[PDB]
């Protein structure tokens, strides 16, 4: 099903914003 | 440039939440030239 990543809160804001705008 | 700021005002509320911008604008843009 829906695959779930794991990140250590290093750069989640910028990276996730980039994900929201890219696709 | 003034228009960049004004259209920022008129298009930020499209997303309503947050919005570097880069080519990630709140509007769909392309350019035409010579």
């Amino acid at each position: 099903g829906f695959v779930a990543g794991v990140i250590n809160r290093e750069r989640i804001p910028t990276f996730e914003r980039m994900l929201w705008r890219v696709c | 440039k003034k228009l960049r700021e004004v259209l920022h005002e008129l298009y930020k509320h499209l997303d309503s939440s947050a919005a570097s911008q880069q080519e990630y604008y709140p509007y769909v843009y392309y350019k035409i030239d010579c």
